[PDB]
């Protein structure tokens, strides 16, 4: 398979999860100045630079993801750990090998926020997953290092 | 005595068998054993083998699909002593396994949807049908192979005779290797493996917000449609599109752009209802068209005014010794290419020396009567759409001197038949400027079953075709036309 | 009922026999040179001449015809019977008066083929009978 | 008791039959002695004296006989008598049902000889409230016997109303030869009561499949239409068809015909026109007459194939195109297209033979064209105009020659031409005495200044005044000019203008 096409697919897929994220978005109107505290452990919006950071922090936010109870966010996660699957097959098309992410230990802060907010915890997933999203669609035309 | 007794395999395979002959307290030499099938053909003896002295074996090859023969369901064969047959047989079945599946992609991306038919399982009583599936996080291999892990699939069958089979949610890029799975009191067989792309299947949303306009001023059908959501929106559009009526002359159009909204094409007519629809499939081919969009329909708007003002007639009544004279105008409806769309109103114009200039609106009405009392008249009329009035429009000059002015020599009415009559006339030698000539002509002591036209004046020769009865007379009148008016006529009673 | 009348009603039914075996045999053509064991009981082998031998063997058909669960193979038999009560009366029409002794059947070889080779016991009965059929038809003029 | 007693109170019969009541009517105190006692039906209609019988000085007896079914009325679906004293009616009445036993029974046999199916119609029942309708049958071992009747021992058989109103059974398997003695049963409070037994012959009532592989198709020599068919496998009985054609179209005039051979499967019959397209079909049924048409077979179309060669060769004309003083001179030549009745059936295309004494003969085909122009070189050529089908060329065909020597021959003496009206016109002439042997006339004319108001028209050689019947305008000038035409070629010919 060329890279191009995987690149492209990649692409794809990013556009695809930003609709749906927007899709879900509109349905749950949601003020921005909400600040709910204890949610560090949620990837902030920084800049990412390398396909293992990307693979780190996807891993992440599909954690997170998963510990929703929402089967659309689940369906989400779904396309995350496909979208990992590309990401690791760009890795092994420029011959760099992606660590293995599956060490995160699940956050102990998740069960204590959920019951807090399972939807704003939601809602504030959603746009920073958003956001870091483009991210690596930006970095992704700019050729990222490994 | 035999081994196997019975055999299950499927078309294309090979076959081997196994037989004892027992006679009385003897067992004769497998020399001698002659193998027949339904007791009806002698199975050629290149088929057979002598594995042992005692064991006659026969092997088939590519086997065929076997036709029901009544309540039976398999064949008979027999391995017989020369034409001493054993009462004891095998049994044979093959049973059809290629089954096709048919899955599609909802618009929503949230579902599968396959679908199969049983037809070729219906002939098997006692067998049982079970779907199993395996999907691959990759995408489908180029040779589809049943998964050692398979799962099973719950699928309702339709009344159409489909099963259908519904998966939810879904994985776009995983590939589904499938098979379908029959388990008979037998035992077991499988359809050949296919893998399906969901990604590959989709069938998009019918196009929406489908707006159809012709453009003012130019005549072409736009038309703007809102793009349902997809992905990449790599979408391939098609447009159909025919005149509204019982039966809509479809013509189609198609949008090689996918990031085009809008769209405008040329139509013959300019005044009609049309009815245009919209479907889509993706850019590079693939899924299925979605749905054909609502119909938009065509407003029939005036595009353009009308071209030409009405041709239009007078009719005199009043005394000769009078100045005052009324004056009535006739004119016709435009016609479609005249009227183009429509004409909305007739506004008739006038031109006098002293009144100077003025128009009246007559509506839809094609008749205008009115008072002649200046010497110089000038009058036009004008066919006003929604847009303005017409372009090109007759005048009509009125003048008490010219019209003294005798221009017309001679006069002579033919008849050619109840259809037809011939005019000849003869113009003096008078260089007047004579734009055209009116033939103007009614039943004589008829004063409705009035007729009027304009001829051009370089015509000398005329052939009128109406329905002329020779019994009534008939009054004919031919007018000199010029700038300052209408000379005087020549007028003749019959022919 | 004149003899004529009877004659001529019991060719027509002979022949709507062979008719009706053929157009049910054509999905089940066989091969007459090959014998089969266990079916000696079923007759066909050899010319039919007398009255009592066509009555006592076409009594061994009907019982065989029993056996078998088919309702096409109901209605054969049943015009069977039919062909036996006309022989009967055919018979009685001969003026002969010889006594009608009818039956002995001793068929448990019946049964046992019968569960055991159900196809090829019909077909072997198809064929036998369709051939005394026709002889017959010969041997009636 | 009641002062009233009907003994028996309530009747059931059937039409026709005969049923008696008896009556003892008490007034008051004192019971009304038979003499004095008049009978009432439904109290509109007093019994006869005739009728009524006296048991004893007590019992009076009324005998109806040959009795009509009851006419249900309103709620009433009997018929009341009444006991009455002179004009005294007392309140009650006897019942008297009378039915309809005439049922007729329609049986059906399948053309597969395995299933016997019957209806009957229920068209009386519905008088009777209360009533259960039930089949019974008996099955005789041979043949159906001379006076049908009702056997003690019948076996029931359900049968099923349809939407038709009339009821539905059928049996499986069937008995060939056995006859079948059926009735109809009711039942109901007062007893029962049978119809009128029918025995039926399952083989008489058999009707078979439309006979199939109906082919048609039309003799070429003869002209008779060839149609072949197979005979339906059941029933082998001989068996006679009906044969029926017609042309097509919306609507199709039939003609009938039959066949009573069997061993023909083959039949000829004679025609009108050979050019159309023909409808047929046909059915069959039992020669004796026992069981019914087997409905119609499928509709069948003929083909349109060329029966034969065309039967004429084209009437031509020739157009001259070039100068007097040129040597070669265009030619033109005219004709139409054959008639239906010239034409057979079709012309595939048009043929035009020439023959010269230096290029001997050729053929240059025309195709569907009515025209051909071509040179004039030669001074003798003669011309021959085949009509070809698939067939072949036209048998006997027209032949023209042209001849530059006796171009110049002048053969028409005089030409007169005079107007009967627009329809009509005279031509008169005299011929020059000479022994010219004259194989026709030609006579061309036209309208002046006019170059394509051609016409043309071939007379005979003996003729010596023709009458011109088409639209004449006087005003217009006409150019008139006869033709003389000889073996050798056509004459000078005579042209006036005018009348």
């Amino acid at each position: 398979v060329p890279i191009q096409k995987v690149q492209d697919d990649t692409k794809t897929l990013i556009k695809t999860i930003v609709t749906r994220i927007n899709d879900i978005s509109h349905t749950q109107s949601v003020s921005a100045k909400q600040r709910v505290t204890g949610l560090d452990f949620i990837p902030g919006l920084h800049p990412i630079l390398s396909l293992s950071k990307m693979d780190q922090t996807l891993a992440v936010y599909q954690q997170v993801l998963t510990s929703l109870p929402s089967q659309n966010v689940l369906q989400i996660a779904n396309d995350l750990e496909n979208l990992r699957d590309l990401l690791h097959l760009l890795a092994f098309s420029k011959s760099c090998s992606l660590p293995q992410t599956s060490g995160l230990q699940k956050p102990e802060s998740l069960d204590g926020v959920l019951e807090a907010s399972l939807y704003s915890t939601e809602v504030v997933a959603l746009s920073r997953l958003q956001g870091s999203l483009q991210d690596i669609l930006q970095q992704l035309d700019v050729s990222p290092e490994c | 005595v035999y081994f196997p007794p019975k055999i299950l395999t499927s078309v294309g395979s090979n076959a081997s068998f196994h037989c004892i002959y027992k006679n009385e307290n003897q067992i004769i030499s497998s020399k001698q054993i002659v193998w027949w099938r339904n007791l009806a053909e002698k199975i050629p003896e290149i088929q057979y083998s002598i594995v042992s002295d005692r064991v006659s074996k026969v092997t088939f090859s590519n086997l065929k699909a076997t036709r029901p023969r009544g309540k039976f369901t398999y064949d008979a064969v027999y391995c017989c002593n020369e034409q001493a047959c054993h009462h004891r047989y095998a049994e044979l079945y093959v049973i059809d396994v290629n089954i096709n599946i048919s899955c599609e992609t909802d618009g929503y991306l949230t579902k599968m949807t396959c679908r199969w038919s049983p037809s070729t399982i219906q002939s098997l009583v006692g067998s049982t049908v079970q779907l199993r599936y395996h999907r691959r996080s990759l995408y489908c291999p180029d040779s589809p192979s049943i998964h050692p892990t398979s799962e099973p699939k719950n699928c309702v069958l339709q009344r159409d005779g489909f099963y259908e089979c519904v998966f939810q949610p879904i994985f776009l890029l995983s590939g589904y290797t499938m098979w379908i799975r029959i388990n008979h009191s037998l035992g077991s067989l499988d359809s050949p493996p296919t893998c399906v792309l969901p990604d590959s299947v989709v069938k998009p949303l019918p196009p929406s917000n489908v707006k159809a306009e012709i453009t003012v001023n130019t005549g072409l059908l736009k038309v703007s449609w809102e793009k349902p959501v997809f992905p990449e929106n790599n979408l391939q559009f098609q447009i159909r599109y025919g005149l509204s009526g019982k039966e809509i002359q479809w013509k189609t159009h198609e949008v090689f752009d996918a990031k085009s909204k809008s769209a405008s094409l040329l139509v013959s007519d300019l005044c009609a209802v049309y009815v245009v629809q919209v479907r889509c499939r993706r850019l590079d081919g693939l899924g299925y068209w979605s749905n054909w969009s609502s119909p938009a329909y065509t407003l029939v708007m005036d595009v353009k005014v009308p071209m030409r003002g009405p041709e239009f007639w007078r009719k005199m009544d009043g005394d000769v010794t009078k100045k005052e004279r009324n004056v009535t105008l006739l004119w016709k409806p435009l016609t479609k290419n005249d009227s183009l769309c429509s004409v909305r109103r007739y506004v008739v114009k006038h031109r006098t020396a002293h009144n100077g200039t003025w128009s009246e609106d007559v509506g839809n009405r094609t008749n205008l009567t009115f008072l002649w009392t200046e010497p110089a008249h000038t009058v036009t009329v004008l066919a006003v759409n929604s847009l303005g009035a017409s372009l090109v429009n007759f005048n009509l000059t009125f003048s008490w001197p010219m019209s003294k002015v005798s221009a017309v020599e001679s006069l002579s009415a033919y008849p050619l038949s109840s259809s037809c009559v011939i005019l000849s006339w003869t113009l003096s030698p008078d260089d007047y400027s004579l734009l055209y000539l009116v033939i103007e002509w009614k039943i004589l002591n008829e004063d409705d079953g009035m007729k009027w036209l304009r001829i051009p004046s370089n015509v000398k020769k005329f052939y009128i075709h109406d329905n002329f009865i020779p019994i009534e007379k008939y009054q004919f009148s031919l007018y000199p036309v010029f700038m300052e008016g209408v000379g005087k006529p020549k007028i003749i009673n019959g022919f």
